[PDB]
Order: structure tokens, then C-alpha cells, then sequence
């Protein structure tokens, strides 16, 4: 009675395993990713990575590895799901139809057994002769690799060593080798086995056991001629072969230990290691030990290469290119140049690919549009902690670009008759003035005849009368058109400087210094009209029309913008807005249907104002923040009606539906400068000139999320969103190491180190050199430039869990609560802690309230203007006295701990770790909470959010999902005191949020959408999802159409959708009820029409009276189109 | 306060050889299919809550319960204790199976009088409460599952970093700076992937099983000198059956623990009692301190408490203190039936109320702790 659809907004970023190797083709050399369920394809070219292909498996990626048996052309790929779904997949393409064949499947697991506790391990023969697993304790899994072996039929073989560490293939045994460590009372030790196919069973290892260091972690095997296996620990590194022994203990890796690794040299004479904080190693094996053909290692030479991203899988592409590889990161691309060593790095980045995991927290806030959502979130964590900003944008696809060295304006230029067709495009440099030519994809430029090359040129664009104004600082030149040769030159009346100039199709007005002139076009003449003069500095000029009823105008110092006659300087209208600094750039347009006029200050912001197409003056008062850099707005006709371009450092494109002017935040990082084009390669394009580069092309739909980032150099805990005073309080902790001196200095700048104004807490309320301390702080950012306002610095050994922002009772005034607790190492529970009330003010936090609570303010929540707060098992309600002061109001006393608290009216929905879901209600007339239902059952628990009075929305162990609902019409008390389990999925994610929210824009439009409410969850690997409601006849129609895609669409690996979806525990699993996969019923617009008349037959799809067999192919598709239009 | 010496050769309490010596023992073990319901008999004449685990002696002198036990044996060995609730008469919604391992057959007394051991197995829920005619009762028994949950972190673990999951031996063993240290670094390396999920390491150690185990091991051996591995399980359902059995609570709290159905949730609630639990009152009374916390030693492996029967057959749960207040003794120390090897039992009685608290345990040799051992039973003990 649930009957929920969830989808998802946003794909995996996380990257949690990369191989390289030639898949798409022998000749080719591929970068092959995994995020979650996603496997990526890129091709590794001198420039970067192409991508190539996006395939979205049916499971988690596990394991996968690249291997070439005898008789194969490219290699195969092996991927193992996290459900124990081994599979083996092969590249094949035929022109332009790619596709991933299975070449073997088969599901894997053990009927009885516990899984192994560090994990599946999955290993491939080094001459491809079998698979070796270890899934399970105490067992190898062996699959032999056959090509009659499709169904990957395997067998256990029995390891005596209960607790095996790390285990690989030895490189040059004639048969089978395996190494491993494992644990005994004893210690850590190293051994190797004999795999025999045939005995199936183990035999002896060519060397038998050896002890090594307690904390031997990673053994990576060493390829010929070298032999042997490399065992790295947290102090060591040791090189095993038998009698061959070597062992180093370098004091640079003993600051952290080595999670990663990945050979460089086919002959691995060197590898590349990377540890937990971030930073590159490379381990050098020396070779200069040949006695009689035999080579044999004689040294073990560690190298720092320098600091990146905190890796979880290192991969080293062609040509010095490493692609590291982040979990809780950005992922980057980086080069070992051993020559540049700047200050002492090897290293220098050279992208940078966005990941927006682990999301811890996030929340929606209207920064821009209203009534459009924006989520921002709290990624990453140590070092690479930041605040990202995602938002639904007009993407622009880019159909020709050229770099440039960062134009500093452009404008569309027409070198051939009239025929709507314009071929050239004048650039505008510093004092420079260049012409470039592009008939088709040309990007060779030469100067203009009628122009000279470095003119400092301001406007040039078509002349009337069949010609071109190339105007410039000194003179406004025209040169005819046809002839390609000078008309007519004015020189300026005060023989002066140009500074703004403004064209119109008949009328021209230039602007220099505090005096003005306006002139008229004339065929092969420039007539001059009038001349004026300004009271202060003329900031910025602008004409629309040809003769425009009014001019614009703003001052430098005064910031008022004027309006006057256009062939004289009698003024029309004038207003002042503000004025804060220099108008960067004034621009009319219609593109409302209407008279509007737009100004643009130096600090991004714009003021729209109304205007009269005859005569008159309108306020249409409104404050925009487009970005934090100068805007130059421009207007292109390639468009719906003329819209309008605002280029920042947050570009926008304006468009008004009726008379509400709405914001497209264009998906682009900055445009600087931009101009429409009607070149004959890019018709009704637009050619946009960024800082770096340039490029030409044309807008697309809103299929796009953007992500801005915010680094933070610390981890984010917690985040929420004060409207009152425009900022965000953020929490956050940053590392800190216990000095010998009694206090505790930091390990980098964080953004608490750098803030504007910083505060330390001072309550009375109430070791060994080389530890790392925590050290908790609130952030108050701004909204708009994102800079960290404020940085309070809470007590020592005070953790600071929860934060809600929120004003209470009858004050006015919207307050940040903080609810900590105090950790000592000493003892496990927390006795006491503290709920703190600040009020961001005059941009100064100031305490305004203490209370000092007896345990761990895990959460706290706003029920009504009182404040909800869970102090380890119990409940609290505060109402917030006159005298700003919280007071006790009721309690009630529970034998969970209080971790969820999700309010709805008044229903507190209650929870733990252990899925304890507990629902109380507040009764008013007598002032205390009562329990309704309760629904406990052992289990892990990671989020929980109230779905809507009835249903509550969860998530749990095995990267589930499930719903739960009262069924308060029941006549039994026992029913009535129980929550129903209503829905069941396996989302394959690990939620750690819940929000109520939407991306997308805020329509009623009067008959609604089928969809009811909208929750958004944030995943660890960096995927958004977004659950909805549904009704009864739409859960089925759904379900009938997901059933029936599911044997027309044919997955890669030959996982079934029913299997990946069900609900999955490690006791026991349950087939998936009352949700509806989003992903499936999207991936219906994608499949061919023959079998898109396969899928529908008999669907039975009208419900507004009768049935219509014949269902028709259109109507789901619109159906379709109405689910992807919510997200 | 008697440190060092504890002279007793602390197994035989756990062998029972008041109830016979040279007693039949069976072989091994059994299983029931889970979220099975199975037709088990129940044994009358016995009201307690007895958790797996724990050892159950028995003296049954009726011929229908003597009839029943023998027509136990000869087919499985199992019966069915019930954990009965505050309000007596069949007032049992939850119990355990107890298993026999010990057997015995006397015809002294012209009667046929059986001496039996048992321990308990498994957890279950009566549905309904069959009744037969003969006497012996045999309730249709739903076989309650056992829950085991993995790591928290298994979930959102990173791949790289699970290498780094196996730790080295405790250093020594109960040793300062052993531990204190050992622990920190334990916490820091287990819980490095709860950066990742919203909520710091120190909560997900308050759910972990190593920790809290070794939390009420290091609270025990506060209150007794417990030999490092005296018998605790390594495992964690095992040891939070053992804790649970152990634990000087009142019979609500132990039908709470035994709903309990994860151990994770089991030893949380044990810690929770255990440190909001000081005093031990007079049940009849709940005026008068017998007892307090910290003095509470173990002369059986199984713990402070175990069951033990009187030669009438009543069963009674044993606790044991160094200095028992308010308590008078009658009668001269006798040693008949003690359950002690070597101790001789005088009767005490409440100061007030004049009530069966229980024993003390006087010494004969000289060799063994001096006339200071108070054995008080559960009848009248209430925690306060
Ligand atoms: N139908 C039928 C039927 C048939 C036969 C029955 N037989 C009757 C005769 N019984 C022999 C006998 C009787 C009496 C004693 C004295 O001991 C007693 C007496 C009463 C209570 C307690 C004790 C000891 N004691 C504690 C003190 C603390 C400690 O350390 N250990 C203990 O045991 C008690 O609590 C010794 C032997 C054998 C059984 C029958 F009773 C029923
Ligand atoms: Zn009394």
C-alpha cells in the first residue's frame, strides 16, 4: 500500500577499482573504470582520456580484472558482483553499434558460510588458466578457465588458514602458484601453495613458510625475470624468492601505511604505491645483479613523487600519465615529469574528475530561481572536504572550438553580400583588434582592410547602407561592405580617447571621458547628429532599437542610470538602485515581449527594470546574485524569441514565459565574453570566448546536473541553510597533532585557519606526543562568493554532532543550535554535553544561550517553535522562554539511543542503529509524548525520513531500502501498535541522507503529475536518488511494463533484474515489493522500435474509461517522458 | 575482602556432586530447524528462567514426571522449560529447551526417584499450551532464530583498507597500557571507514562486539578476579548468554534479555543494567542492604549465580559476597547436602523480615576462606 518509484538523478562518481588494457582492440590501449554499478570505458590518447563507452551493470562491481587466454585477439574483462554474479564479457563493435557480449555467466555463491572479514579477494592466473576466489573463510573457490566452461562451474578447495590476509598468482611457475600471508597466534606469516586443476586440490609451494613483519598488509607478485613477491607493511618492505631474500625499513613510509599499488614497467622494475593520507611512492627494484643470464633484484630504493588525491586505486597510463583513482576524493590525472621538481614534486595535475562522495549531508536551498531547487551538499572528507552546489542547467553542446589566448571580446562580422549569412568574426584583444574568417571550420585570420590591427577596437558589427563600422578608441571608421574599402573615418569632436561605444542599426552614440556624441548613418557618411555632456564619468553606454526613443547611461561614482533623448541630451527618466560600485554593462531588450532594460554591476549582481516603448519609465525592481565577476550581457537572436546571455563567473541565459523572467544557469564553468553566430558550419549558434579557450556551438535540453565546488581542506559534518542572513553554518573538524609543547598545531590550512573572523569557545560549564586530535568548528559561508565568514572553534575533546537553524517561540530572531557532546578516550559513553544557541549577526557569531545536558545530543529537530533534542535514550522538548533561555518541557525515556529524528506535524518518527523504528506522537491538551507504533528488528539502519503521515521510507544493511506503514484503520490494537513492512529494494547504494526536495521546477500546473511528494537521498559512492509516490493503477501499469522489459532488454553479465532487486541481507533475501525501478522504465526510451512493439501488446494502458487492447507504442512513451520530466 | 588466596579449585560447583557420582552422562548434542514448530514436553514443578547455556539440576520424585523423563530419553532427551512471567499459572509466552546430559535412577526410599542434569539449548515462544491428561503437558514450540549481525562497517567499507582488518593478538594480557593503548589504536584503524557515514567512531564502538564484551569483562573482573579466559566464550552469543545468566538481576530484566534476540542488543542492555545496578534489597522487605555491588566473587565457572537443588528437588539461583549485613544465622553449620565440597552451610534469615536470603558457607579446613561465604538465593533479593 506503498507503491513508490525510485530513480536516480545523478550516476555514481566514486571510483572504486580502474585496469588498463587492450579491450576495445589490440592496437588500442583502454582505461576501463568502475564506480558502482557503472563500468566506464576511455581510450588513452596523448591528450587525455576519450570516453568511449557507459554500460550500467545489474550489481556492484566487486572484482574485475583484464585477461587474454590463448587464441584471443583483445582481452576479455572478469567481473565479479557484490551478489556472487561472476560473469566474463567481450568487447565487439561493428561501425557504430557497440556492444558488450557476455561471453560467460553464473552466479557463484556458497549456500552455507560466512563471508571472508577482509573481503572477496579475486585473482586470475598470470598464464590464464584459472580463476581463484576467496569469497568465504576457510575456502579457495577455483574456476576452471575453459572455453566449454560457460556456465563457470567451480570448486572449493580446503585452506587450513582461517584468517588469510592477502593473496596472489606468482609470475613463472610451470604450474599454478599461489602466496598468501595469513594470521596465526604465532604471528603473520607468508606461504605458498600448488593449485593442481586436475587432484583439485593444494600441493607444496616451491618455498615453504617464512615470518614476517607483525603488520605485513599487501603482497603484489613481482613478473618475470625477477620472480618471487613483495610483502609491504607499515614499516617494511620485504622481497621474497625462496633462498633470495631481501628487507628494507626506509623511515618515509612510517608517517602512513600503503593501501594501493600498480606496476609501470612490463618488466616491473618499478612500481607505484600510494598510502593512506595521499602520496605518491615508488618502489625502484634494481636489476644490475647478472651472474650467468639469471637476473636476480639487489636493492630496494623507495621515491617520494609528491602529494595528490587520497587514492584508493592507482593506474599508470602511457607516457609518465597516471590516472589516481579517488573513493572519497576527486579523481585526477597527473604526470611523473622527473625534470620540472618546482619546489620538490614529481607531480603536477592535469585534470581533475568530479566526485561528490561521500555525501554526509546535504539540503535544498532557492539560491537563485525561486521555486527551482538547488542542492548542496557536503562531499569528500580529511583533506579533500568541500561544499558542492548542483543545479539543473541549459547545457551547451560545443560543435567547433579553437582556442584563444583569451579574447577580451567578440563580435559576429559579415565580409560577403547580404545574404543572412555571416563568415567572419572581429576579435577585440587588449589594445590589439584581430579579424578571423571562418567560411566553414577555417580558423585562420587576417586583419581587415577598413580596420587597423591593434586599434583597441570597442564595437564592430554591421554598418547601414551596406557596410561595416569597425569602430575604435581614436576614430568610428566605416569601410563599405561590397568595395571592402573606407567610406567615410569621424574623427572623435574632443580629440580625445574612446572609451564605450554603443551601434545601433541607425543611430550611434559614443562616449569619452564625461562627453558624448550621437550620429547618424549615412551612406558613405557618417553625419554626425548631436553632442552632449555628462555631470560625472560615463561607465557604460547602450542603444536598442532604427532610431531608439531613449539612451542608457550610468556613472562611474554616482551609479545612477539616466535615460535621455537619443538625438539630443534632453533627459527622460533617471534612477538610482543602489550604486555600490561601477555598472559593469547596461543592456535593453524585449525579450519578455516587452520593454525592459538590465544593469549589471562589478560585483556581478543585476537590477531588472521596466520601460515604455513610446515614452515613460517603469521601476520593476528586482536584485539578482548572477555570479562574483563583472557580467556582459549580450543578446542573440538564435533563440525562442531573444532571451538573453549573461556571462560571469556563473553564466545565466534569461527567458520570460509570461512576465516572470526566469534564470537557466548555463552548464559552464565561465564564458567571460560571449556572441551569437550564424556562421555556414554553425547556423543560429552561439561563439562563447572563456578565460582559457573558445568555443562555438548551441544549447541543448536541461538533461544536465551541475556541480560547482567549494573546497574546504577539512571534512564537512553537517550543513544547513539560514535565509535571514543569507549564509550557510556548516560543521566541520580538521585534524590536529599533539605536539610537546601542551597544545595542538594543525596540518595544513584549513578553512578554519583562514577565516575572516574566528572565535574560540569559552564555557566553564564544567596526550602523547605524535597523537592526531579532532578539532570541531561551525563555519559561516556566505552564499554567493562562498567564503568563509566565520570559523567558531569549540571547547577541547567537544564533539559537535548535530545542527539545525531555526527560530523558536515568539523571538523574531532565527538562531544556529549546536548540540555536542564531551569524548573522553578514557570512557566509552558520553555523560555530558551541551546545547549551544548562536545568532549570526552583523556578520559577528555571538553565544546567545548554554544549556548543559547529561549525555550526546545526537539530533535535534524544530516541532513547532519548540526544540526537539535526543540526549542518549530520552526525548526532550524546549520551549524557548522570553527571557532566551531554554526550559524542560516534557521527557519521555526510551531503550534505544535517539539517533533519527524526523518530525511531520506531530509524529516524531524515531530511530537507531539497530532498525528500531519507533513512531511517538505529541498530544497537546496535556503537554506529553505517547507511542503509537514500533517496529524492531535486528538489523543496521543507515537513514530514515518520513515519507508522509502514514508510510516512512528507510534505508538498511546490504544497501537496502524499505518502507514501512501504519495501519491506523485497524480494529486491533496489537495491528495498530505495529508498523506493516510495506515495500522492499535493493537500492545498491549506502544512504546516508534524506530530504525532502526538487530539482526540477515547481509547476502545480492544475492537473498535477502522477507523482506525488519528492524525497532526495545522497549515497556514499556520490549518487543522488529521488523517491515519489504513486497511484494504484500507475504501480501497476509500471509493474506490467517492467516485467515485460525484462525480457526484451538484455543486460550485460546475464544478471536478472528480479535477482539485483531483491531485497538482500547476508541471513536472508526477499524478492523486491512495492517499488518500481526507475532506471528500468527510462531505459524503455532507449531500445529500437521493433522491440519497442515487442514490450507492448497487451497492456491494457487506458484507465479513463475502457481498456483499448491495443495499448498503441506513443503512450508509453508520453507516459515515459511524464516520469523523466520530474527529475 | 579476601584477595590472592581463593583456595577452592573453583570446577567442582559445576560437577554437582551432591547429586550423585557416579552419574550416566550422554553423549553430545542436538539441533532444531529454525522457525520450525516442533511438540516439545514440558516438565512441571519448576518456575524459573533459565537461559541457554546454563546448567539446570534436577531431582524429580512424582511417578508421572519420573515416567515422563524415562520416555524422554528413549526418544531425544529434550523438555521444555518456561520462562514464566510476573503472574504465575501458566503465564508463559517465551522459554528454552533444556537438553539432559546427566541421568540417574535410585530405588531408595521404596520410590523411583530420578537425579538428572540438564542444560539449555535453544529459544523459543509457546504458541498455544497443550494440556494431556497424564500430567506432563506438551506445548507446540516455535523455535525462535538467533541473530548474528556482521561488522557495521562491512557495508561501507573501502576496498583497499580491508587488509588492514585483521589486528595482532592482545599484547599480554590484562595488562595497563596494554590496554588503554591497545584500544585507541584498535578503535582507530577498525572504524577509519566511519568517515564516510555521518556519525563518529566512538558511536559505532558503542555497537561493536569486541568492545563491549570487553567492557563486561573489564567491570567483572572489577567486581571478581576473573583468570583472563575462565571459561568466557570468545563468541559473542555465548558470552552475553553467560553475562545474562550471571547478572544479579529480577526476573523482568531476565525475560527482557532473553526477547533480546541479537547479542549485539544483549550486551547492551547487560552494560546498561550492570552500571545503573548497585544494590541487591530484601525482596520481602526493600528496606534492608545484603549485598552491594563490588563485592561479588565466583567459586563456579559459570559466574556469581548457578542453580543448585536442595534433597527436596526445589531449585535455587546462588550468590555469592565476602560480608552479608543484616542477616542472623540458627542452627549449627552443617554440611549434608552442601553444594560446596568443603564448606558447611548455616541457614540465614533476614534481620526484619526473617526470610530464607540464603547461606553461609563456614569452612572446615584451614586452608580455605575463613567462615566468610554467604551463598543468598533470589526469593527475596530485589534490585535496588
Ligand atoms: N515424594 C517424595 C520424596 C521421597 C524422598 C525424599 N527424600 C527425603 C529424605 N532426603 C534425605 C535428606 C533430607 C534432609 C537433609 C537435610 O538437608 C536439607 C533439608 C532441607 C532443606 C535443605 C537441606 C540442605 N539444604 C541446602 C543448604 C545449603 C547448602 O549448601 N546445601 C543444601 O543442600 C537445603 O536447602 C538431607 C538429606 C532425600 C529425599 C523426599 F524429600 C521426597
Ligand atoms: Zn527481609
Amino acid at each position: 500500500m506503498s507503491y513508490n518509484y525510485v530513480v536516480t538523478a545523478q550516476k555514481p562518481t566514486a571510483v572504486n577499482g580502474c585496469v588498463t588494457g587492450h579491450f576495445t582492440s589490440a592496437e588500442d590501449l583502454n582505461l576501463l573504470i568502475a564506480k558502482n554499478t557503472r563500468l566506464e570505458i576511455y581510450v588513452v590518447t596523448a591528450e587525455g582520456l576519450r570516453p568511449v563507452k557507459e554500460v550500467g551493470m545489474y550489481g556492484k562491481i566487486a572484482v574485475m580484472e583484464l585477461f587474454r587466454p590463448k587464441g584471443e585477439s583483445k582481452d576479455l574483462l572478469f567481473i565479479l558482483t557484490a551478489k556472487y554474479n561472476a560473469c566474463i564479457l567481450e568487447y565487439k563493435q561493428s561501425g557504430e553499434s557497440i556492444d558488450i557480449i557476455t561471453r560467460a555467466h553464473g552466479n557463484v555463491q556458497d549456500r552455507i558460510g560466512r563471508p571472508s572479514e577482509t573481503g572477496i579477494i579475486g585473482i586470475i592466473d598470470p598464464e590464464c588458466r584459472m580463476i581463484g576466489l576467496r569469497l568465504y573463510d576457510g575456502l579457495f573457490k577455483v574456476i576452471p578457465l575453459d572455453r566449454d566452461n560457460k556456465e563457470l562451474k567451480a570448486f572449493n578447495i580446503r585452506l587450513e588458514e582461517l584468517h588469510v590476509i592477502d593473496v596472489k598468482f606468482l609470475y613463472g611457475c610451470q604450474a599454478p602458484t599461489i602466496c598468501f600471508v595469513y594470521q596465526d597466534p604465532q604471528g603473520r606469516h607468508v606461504k605458498t601453495y600448488e593449485v593442481s586443476l586436475r587432484e583439485k586440490e593444494f600441493n607444496k609451494g616451491p618455498w615453504k613458510q617464512e615470518n614476517v613483519e607483525a603488520e605485513a598488509s599487501m603482497v603484489i607478485a613481482v613478473p618475470e625475470p625477477f620472480g618471487g613477491a613483495i610483502i609491504i607493511g607499515q614499516e617494511s618492505i620485504t622481497y621474497h624468492n625462496g633462498d633470495k631474500y631481501l628487507a628494507i625499513a626506509p623511515p618515509i613510509i612510517k608517517q602512513s601505511t600503503i593501501v594501493c599499488h600498480n606496476r609501470v614497467d612490463p618488466n616491473g622494475s618499478r612500481y607505484l604505491l600510494g598510502d593512506m593520507e595521499g602520496r605518491l611512492f615508488m618502489l625502484l627494484l634494481e636489476k644490475e645483479e647478472q651472474m650467468d643470464g639469471t637476473v636476480t633484484l639487489k636493492d630496494l630504493r623507495v621515491e617520494l613523487l609528491g602529494e595528490t588525491s587520497i587514492a584508493e586505486c592507482l593506474t599508470y597510463l602511457d607516457n609518465g600519465v597516471v590516472f589516481v583513482g579517488s573513493r572519497l576524493g576527486d579523481s585526477q590525472l597527473v604526470k611523473l615529469n622527473v625534470d620540472s621538481n618546482e619546489q620538490g614534486s614529481y607531480v603536477v595535475a592535469m585534470e581533475t574528475f568530479t566526485n561528490l562522495g561521500p555525501i554526509v549531508d546535504m539540503c535544498v536551498v532557492d539560491l537563485e530561481r525561486q521555486g527551482q531547487g538547488q542542492l548542496v551538499t557536503c562531499s569528500g572528507a580529511f583533506k579533500e572536504g568541500s561544499l558542492r552546489i548542483i543545479r539543473n542547467g541549459i547545457g551547451i553542446h560545443e560543435h567547433a572550438s579553437i582556442d584563444l589566448p583569451g579574447i577580451k571580446g567578440l563580435w559576429p562580422l559579415r565580409s560577403d553580400p547580404n545574404r543572412e549569412t555571416d563568415d567572419t568574426l572581429v576579435l577585440s584583444f587588449v589594445g590589439q583588434t584581430r579579424v578571423l574568417m571562418l567560411n566553414g571550420e577555417e580558423v585562420e585570420e587576417t586583419e581587415l582592410m577598413g580596420f587597423v590591427d591593434d586599434q583597441q577596437t570597442f564595437f564592430c558589427g554591421n554598418v547601414a547602407h551596406q557596410q561595416l563600422i569597425q569602430i575604435t578608441s581614436a576614430s568610428v571608421r566605416l569601410v563599405s561592405q561590397e568595395p571592402k574599402a573606407l567610406v567615410s573615418e569621424w574623427k572623435e569632436p574632443q580629440a580625445k580617447n574612446i572609451s564605450v561605444a554603443s551601434c545601433n542599426s541607425s543611430q550611434v552614440v559614443v562616449a569619452v571621458g564625461r562627453a558624448l556624441y550621437y550620429l547618424q548613418i549615412h551612406p558613405q557618411e557618417l553625419r554626425q547628429i548631436s553632442h552632449t555632456e555628462m555631470e560625472h564619468e560615463v561607465a557604460c553606454l547602450d542603444i536598442t532599437p532604427g532610431l531608439s526613443p531613449l539612451c542608457a547611461i550610468g556613472l562611474w561614482t554616482d551609479i545612477s542610470a539616466r535615460i535621455l533623448k537619443l538625438p539630443s541630451f534632453e533627459l527622460l527618466h533617471k534612477e538610482m538602485l543602489g550604486g555600490e560600485i561601477i555598472p559593469r554593462s547596461i543592456l535593453m531588450t524585449t525579450f519578455e515581449s516587452s520593454h525592459y532594460l538590465l544593469c549589471a554591476l562589478g560585483d556581478g549582481a543585476l537590477f531588472y527594470f521596466g520601460l515604455n516603448i513610446e515614452t515613460g519609465l517603469l521601476s520593476d525592481r528586482k536584485k539578482v546574485t548572477l555570479g562574483t565577476q563583472p557580467t556582459v550581457l549580450r543578446t542573440f537572436r538564435s533563440l525562442s524569441t531573444t532571451n538573453v546571455f549573461a556571462c560571469s563567473d556563473r553564466p545565466t541565459v534569461i527567458y520570460s514565459s509570461n512576465h516572470k523572467l526566469v534564470f537557466s544557469n548555463v552548464n559552464l564553468k565561465e564564458v567571460n565574453y560571449m556572441c551569437p553566430l550564424n556562421s555556414d558550419g554553425y547556423p543560429d549558434s552561439l561563439a562563447l570566448a572563456n578565460n582559457s579557450t573558445l568555443t562555438i556551438g548551441t544549447i541543448d535540453e536541461i538533461q544536465k546536473l551541475h556541480i560547482r565546488t567549494v573546497p574546504l581542506y577539512e571534512s564537512p559534518r553537517k550543513i544547513c541553510y539560514q535565509e535571514v542572513s543569507q549564509c550557510f553554518g556548516v560543521l566541520s573538524s580538521r585534524i590536529e597533532v599533539q605536539d610537546t609543547s601542551g597544545g595542538t598545531t594543525a596540518l595544513r590550512p584549513s578553512a578554519s585557519t583562514q577565516a575572516l573572523s574566528s572565535s574560540v569557545s569559552s564555557s566553564k560549564l564544567f596526550t602523547s606526543f605524535g597523537e592526531e586530535v579532532e578539532v570541531h568548528n561551525l563555519l559561516i559561508i556566505d552564499q554567493h562568493t562562498f567564503e568563509v565568514l566565520h570559523a567558531h572553534q569549540f571547547l577541547q575533546n567537544e564533539y559537535a554532532l548535530s545542527l539545525v537553524s531555526c527560530k523558536l517561540g515568539k523571538d523574531p530572531n532565527t538562531y544556529f543550535i549546536v548540540g555536542t557532546a564531551m569524548v573522553y578516550p578514557e570512557e566509552a559513553e558520553p555523560k555530558q554535553g551541551r546545547i549551544v544557541v548562536f545568532q549570526y549577526s552583523d556578520g559577528k557569531l555571538q553565544t546567545v544561550a548554554e544549556k548543559e545536558v547529561k549525555g550526546a545530543v545526537y539530533s535535534m529537530v524544530e516541532f513547532n517553535g519548540k526544540l526537539l533534542a535526543s540526549i542518549n535514550s530520552t526525548v526532550r522538548l524546549y520551549e524557548w522562554t522570553t527571557e532566551k533561555e531554554l526550559r524542560t518541557e516534557c521527557n519521555h525515556y526510551n531503550n534505544i539511543m535517539a539517533l533519527y529524528l524526523k518530525t511531520k506535524g506531530d509524529f516524531i518518527l524515531v530511530g537507531d542503529l539497530m532498525r528500531s523504528v519507533l513512531l511517538l506522537a505529541y498530544k497537546p491538551m496535556e503537554g506529553n509524548f505517547e507511542e503509537i507504533a514500533r517496529d524492531f528488528n535486528p538489523n543496521w539502519m543507515s537513514a530514515v525520513e518520513i515519507l508522509d503521515d502514514d508510510n516512512f521510507l528507510g534505508a538498511e544493511n546490504a544497501f537496502n531500502l524499505f518502507v514501512c506503514q501504519k495501519d491506523s484503520a485497524a480494529t486491533t490494537d496489537e495491528e495498530r501498535q505495529h508498523l506493516q513492512e510495506v515495500g522492499l529494494f535493493h537500492l545498491g547504494e549506502f544512504v546516508n541522507v534524506f530530504c525532502h526536495g526538487s530539482l526540477v521546477m515547481q509547476n502545480l500546473g492544475e492537473t498535477s503529475t502522477p507523482t506525488q511528494g519528492s524525497v532526495l537521498f545522497g549515497t556514499v559512492n556520490g549518487m543522488i536518488g529521488l523517491v515519489t509516490s504513486l497511484s494504484e493503477s500507475w504501480y501497476n501499469l509500471l509493474l506490467d511494463m517492467q516485467n515485460r522489459l525484462n525480457k526484451v532488454i538484455k543486460s550485460v553479465g546475464k544478471i536478472e533484474h528480479s535477482f539485483w532487486r531483491s531485497f538482500h541481507t547476508e541471513r536472508k533475501t526477499e524478492p523486491a515489493t512495492g517499488f518500481i525501478d526507475g532506471d528500468l522504465i527510462e531505459s524503455f526510451l532507449d531500445i529500437s522500435r521493433p522491440k519497442m512493439q515487442e514490450v507492448v501488446a497487451n497492456l491494457q494502458y487506458d484507465d479513463g474509461s475502457g481498456m483499448k487492447r491495443e495499448a498503441t507504442a506513443d503512450d508509453l512513451i508520453k507516459v515515459v517522458e511524464e516520469l523523466t520530466r520530474i527529475h | 575482602k579476601k584477595p590472592n588466596i581463593i583456595n577452592f579449585d573453583t570446577s567442582l560447583p559445576t560437577s554437582h556432586t551432591y547429586l550423585g557420582a557416579d552419574m550416566e552422562e550422554f553423549h553430545g548434542r542436538t539441533l532444531h530447524d529454525d522457525d520450525s514448530c516442533q511438540v516439545i514436553p514440558v516438565l512441571p514443578q519448576v518456575m524459573m528462567i533459565l537461559i541457554p547455556g546454563q546448567t539446570l539440576p534436577l531431582q524429580l520424585f512424582h511417578p508421572q514426571e519420573v515416567s515422563m523423563v524415562r520416555n524422554l530419553i528413549q526418544k531425544d532427551r529434550t523438555f521444555a522449560v518456561l520462562a514464566y512471567s510476573n503472574v504465575q499459572e501458566r503465564e508463559a509466552q517465551f522459554g528454552t529447551t533444556a537438553e539432559i546430559y546427566a541421568y540417574r535412577e535410585e530405588q531408595d526410599f521404596g520410590i523411583e526417584i530420578v537425579k538428572v542434569k540438564a542444560i539449555g539449548r535453544q529459544r523459543f515462544k509457546v504458541l498455544e499450551l497443550r494440556t494431556q491428561s497424564d500430567g506432563i503437558q506438551q506445548a507446540k514450540v516455535q523455535i525462535l532464530p538467533e541473530c548474528v549481525l556482521p561488522s557495521t562497517m562491512s557495508a561501507v567499507q573501502l576496498e583497499s583498507l580491508n587488509k588492514c582488518q585483521i589486528f595482532p593478538s592482545k599484547p599480554v594480557s590484562r595488562e595497563d597500557q596494554c590496554s588503554y593503548k591497545w584500544w585507541q589504536k584498535y578503535q582507530k584503524r577498525k572504524f577509519h571507514c566511519a568517515n564516510l557515514t555521518s556519525w563518529p567512531r566512538w558511536l559505532y564502538s558503542l555497537y561493536d562486539a569486541e568492545t563491549l564484551m570487553d567492557r563486561i569483562k573489564k567491570q567483572l573482573r572489577e567486581w571478581d578476579e576473573n583468570l583472563k579466559d575462565d571459561s568466557l566464550p570468545s563468541n559473542p552469543i555465548d558470552f552475553s548468554y553467560r553475562v545474562a545468566a550471571c547478572l544479579p538481576i529480577d526476573d523482568v530484566l531476565r525475560i527482557q534479555l532473553l526477547k533480546i534476540g541479537s547479542a549485539i542488543q544483549r550486551l547492551r542492555c547487560e552494560l546498561d543494567i550492570m552500571n545503573k545496578c548497585t544494590s541487591l534489597c530484601c525482596k520481602q522487605c526493600q528496606e534492608t542492604e545484603i549485598t552491594t555491588k563490588n563485592e561479588i566473587f565466583s567459586l563456579s565457572l559459570c559466574g556469581p549465580m548457578a542453580a543448585y537443588v536442595n534433597p527436596h528437588g526445589y531449585v535455587h539461583e546462588t550468590l555469592t559476597v565476602y560480608k552479608a549485613c543484616n542477616l542472623n544465622l540458627i542452627g549449627r553449620p552443617s554440611t549434608e547436602h552442601s553444594w560446596f565440597p568443603g564448606y558447611a552451610w548455616t541457614v540465614a534469615q533476614c534481620k526484619i523480615c526473617a526470610s530464607h536470603i540464603g547461606w553461609k558457607f563456614t569452612a572446615t579446613k584451614k586452608d580455605m576462606s575463613p567462615q566468610k561465604f554467604w551463598g543468598l538465593t533470589r526469593s527475596a533479593l530485589l534490585p535496588t
